[PDB]
RNA sequence: GAACGAGGUAGAUGAAGAGGUCUGGAAAGGCCCGCCAUAGGAGGUAACAGCCCUGUAGUCAAAACUUCGUUCGAGUGGAUCCUGAGUACGGCGGAACACGUGAAAUUCCGUCGGAAUCCGGGAGGACCAUCUCCCAAGGCUAAAUACUCCCUAGUGACCGAUAGUGAACCAGUACCGUGAGGGAAAGGUGAAAAGCACCCCGGAAGGGGAGUGAAAGAGAUCCUGAAACCGUGUGCC
RNA sequence: AACAGUGGUAGGAGAGCGUUCUAAGGGCUGUGAAGCCAGACCGGAAGGACUGGUGGAGCGCUUAGAAGUGAGAAUGCCGGU
């Protein structure tokens, strides 16, 4: 790439669809916004979810929400990222962070059971699904619960 | 203003080259120097106070300092100007020699 | 000439009634001066009044 | 990469085969486009400003009646149709920079370096040490390298014999290996490295 | 309270070609050559300059006023007392907290029968116990941070006179308004005033010559000078 | 190459023209640029040159980037008539 011959990959640049310069290109007089509407004036108009006076959809539906303080986003492992390791290695939540397995330890590492293993592993973690407890034992690995 | 009134000024360029001479007057606020011979224009004058002959007078016009360089007192050469101190007052020093003035 | 609960005391402002020759005269502490416990700790000094329901009950 | 090497005198010496991880990639010409428009963007301070309809020192009154009279509506003495005028939209103070991801800017440097290996405008010169900072010595080196155009020198750790020199030469600027400028490597179009800076390039990438 | 060091309020020093030629009114331009550089930022000079000039790099400079920075009372008890007095605490007044008084904490800031005080007190979103955290009701407190009227230095994919500060100019003026206030318009001779002596026309104003300047149609709201518009002539109707 | 279609407002979609400024190259200018003034030139279009006359110092192209991005209508502003 010389400075004399700068060019993009075609499709990574695209000129303006600039609005309101002459009727030749289109969008000249009305400037893309039609005839005399409320949706043509200087910013006056509508909220996003508004229906002109009819009861908007977010109210005629009931409130079924309730949020506790004490919730726990458990870390989600599909049990198949342990196949990236070899058998007989250490499985700790401090190890799952820096290996790129879990990007964020949100106070709890639960191990799910989709898929399968073939590797005897020293698995210690906070909580376990029931099929994951047997799948680690199916590979002969230990199933310590932190 | 690196040139003193009454030196041996050489004219660099302008309407007249070649001629050298002496300063008759100076204008350091306007950065212009009046030198004999060069930049002589024929000026009209009305018959008024200070000798009402009128007519077309004859005098020289001032020249900007950048056309003005002094010659060498050692060779007769257009040299640049430096500065030294010789027992007291700062003196002008011509380049390409150990000359003064 | 004060207490510790809302910002209105011996201060400096306005009034224009009649007969019309004028300067400085008073808003004072509106006392009728007896105990409370919103702070039960005594000397029996000044009181003023913006509102007196739900000071306390008893 | 089998790039040749010369001396500080300029005589031909033993070459260096470079590393294909840095100098032997394919030239990714799509990245180099969007590489330079990052660095060109954050050389503009953009401190331009225009007084709007409000910052106009006046305005205010309906300059006459609205009816009874003859003119148009014309409802303040500094509206944008007027001659004194507040510009309608105008330019406002801002930035222009945006930090590209790290995997781009690693690859963006390397494709330029791998290109200049093919373009052969690159010479490694170990131990560029000088007695004085005189650019006359610097000019003698450049004519000894047959460089009559723009050029760039990568020092190891900004040796002041090189650094105080060559700032007076127009086509040659001095920079250290910590400051490998993605514009200037493309800009100066011929390039010089010290041998200590060669591994200093290699130790970071 | 004294001495030193650095900075500021004036400064100084400072490299290398009228290089030869060609056009041009005029070389800094073109051509053919040199040269300096810790200086090829910038301005100025008859036009576009590293080496033409002021100056810039670099290094030094302060009588005096200053500015910043350097140097000349521990432990152990466990009798007693104290540890913040006219306030701290809640459910019905107000206000600030994201919280519109609600389940309403908490902080204070006007107000309705006057708690304790170390075996104590307060808080942990009413409250209750438990549990951990902490002694409120006296005061002081730098840095990081908010900002520009000026100053110093210098930037710009900022403006180039209807733009940019209202104001590039005697501009917050001239004028409008008794009034608070409102608030304009208007930069360019050349490189050098060398700015027109002299002769005619007329009372001039104003020309026509001449002379000045490379250009005088360049000559005084003075570069370029379009269109509206006012024209004078003439080809065809 | 063959076949087919091409009126269009609101309205969507795609290509390009051009001014100001910057960016590397290149060049072109006191042997006369920008502008202005004329024509019978070329490009499908916005358009773009080329001589001639004015003017007396700067400005185009090729590819990029940024936009105060282009007038003929606002009982439009401001001059000139």
């Amino acid at each position: 790439m010389k400075l004399h011959e700068l060019k993009p990959s075609e499709g990574s640049r695209k000129t303006r669809n600039r609005v309101g310069r002459g009727i030749g290109s289109g969008n000249g007089k009305t400037a893309g916004k039609g005839h005399k509407g409320q949706n043509a004036r200087s910013g006056g108009g509508v909220r996003p979810g508004f229906e002109g006076g009819q009861m908007p959809l977010f109210q005629r539906l009931p409130k079924r929400g309730f949020t506790n303080i004490n919730r726990k986003e458990y870390a989600v492992v599909n049990l198949d990222k342990l196949n990236g390791f070899a058998e007989g290695t250490e499985v700790t939540p401090e190890l799952l962070l820096e290996t790129g397995v879990i990007s964020k330890l949100n106070a709890g590492v639960k191990i799910l059971g989709n898929g399968k293993l073939e590797k005897k592993l020293t698995v210690k973690a906070n909580k376990f699904s029931a099929s994951a407890k047997e799948a680690v034992e199916a590979a002969g690995g230990t199933a310590e619960v932190i | 203003m690196h040139v003193k009134k009454g030196d041996k000024v050489m004219v660099i360029s302008g309407k007249d080259k070649g001629k050298q001479g002496t300063i008759l007057a100076a204008f350091p606020k306007k950065d212009r120097v009046l030198v004999e011979g060069v930049n002589m224009v024929k000026k009209h004058s009305k018959p008024t106070q200070a000798n009402p002959q009128g007519g077309i007078s004859n005098q020289e016009a001032p020249i900007h300092v950048s056309n003005v360089m002094p010659l060498d007192p050692k060779t007769g050469e257009v040299t640049r100007v430096g500065y030294k101190v010789e027992d007291g007052k700062k003196v002008r020093v011509a380049k390409k020699s150990g000359q003064v003035l | 000439r004060k207490c510790v609960i809302t910002g209105k005391k011996t201060t400096a402002g306005n009034n224009r009634s009649h007969a019309m020759n004028a300067s400085k005269r008073t808003w004072g502490a509106n006392l009728q001066k007896v105990r409370i416990l919103v702070n039960g700790k005594p000397k029996k000094v000044y009181v003023s009044a913006r509102a007196l329901k739900s000071g306390k009950v008893e | 990469p089998k790039v040749a090497l010369y001396n500080q005198n300029g005589s031909t010496a033993g070459d260096i085969e470079l590393n294909a991880s840095v100098f032997g990639i394919e030239p990714n010409e799509s990245v180099v486009f969007d590489a330079i428009l990052m660095q060109r963007a954050s050389l503009r301070q953009g401190t331009h400003k225009v007084k709007n309809r409000s910052e106009v020192r006046g305005g205010g009154r309906k300059p006459w009646r609205q009816k009874g009279t003859g003119r148009a509506r014309q409802g303040s003495i500094r509206s944008p149709q007027w001659r004194g005028g507040g510009v309608v939209f105008g330019p406002t103070p801002r930035s222009y920079s945006y930090k590209l991801p790290k995997k781009v800017r690693r690859l963006a440097i390397k494709s330029v370096l791998s290109s200049k290996v093919i373009d052969n405008n690159i010479i490694v010169l170990e131990d560029l040490t000088l007695d004085t900072a005189k650019t006359k010595e610097m000019a003698a080196i450049l004519k000894g390298l047959s460089v009559e155009k723009k050029a760039l020198i990568v020092t190891a750790d900004a040796n002041e014999a090189v650094a105080l020199s060559a700032r007076n030469i127009p086509g040659v600027t001095v920079v250290e290996a910590n400051g490998i400028n993605v514009l200037d490597v493309v800009n100066h179009e011929k390039l010089l490295i010290t041998k200590a800076a060669v591994e200093k390039v290699e130790e970071v990438l």
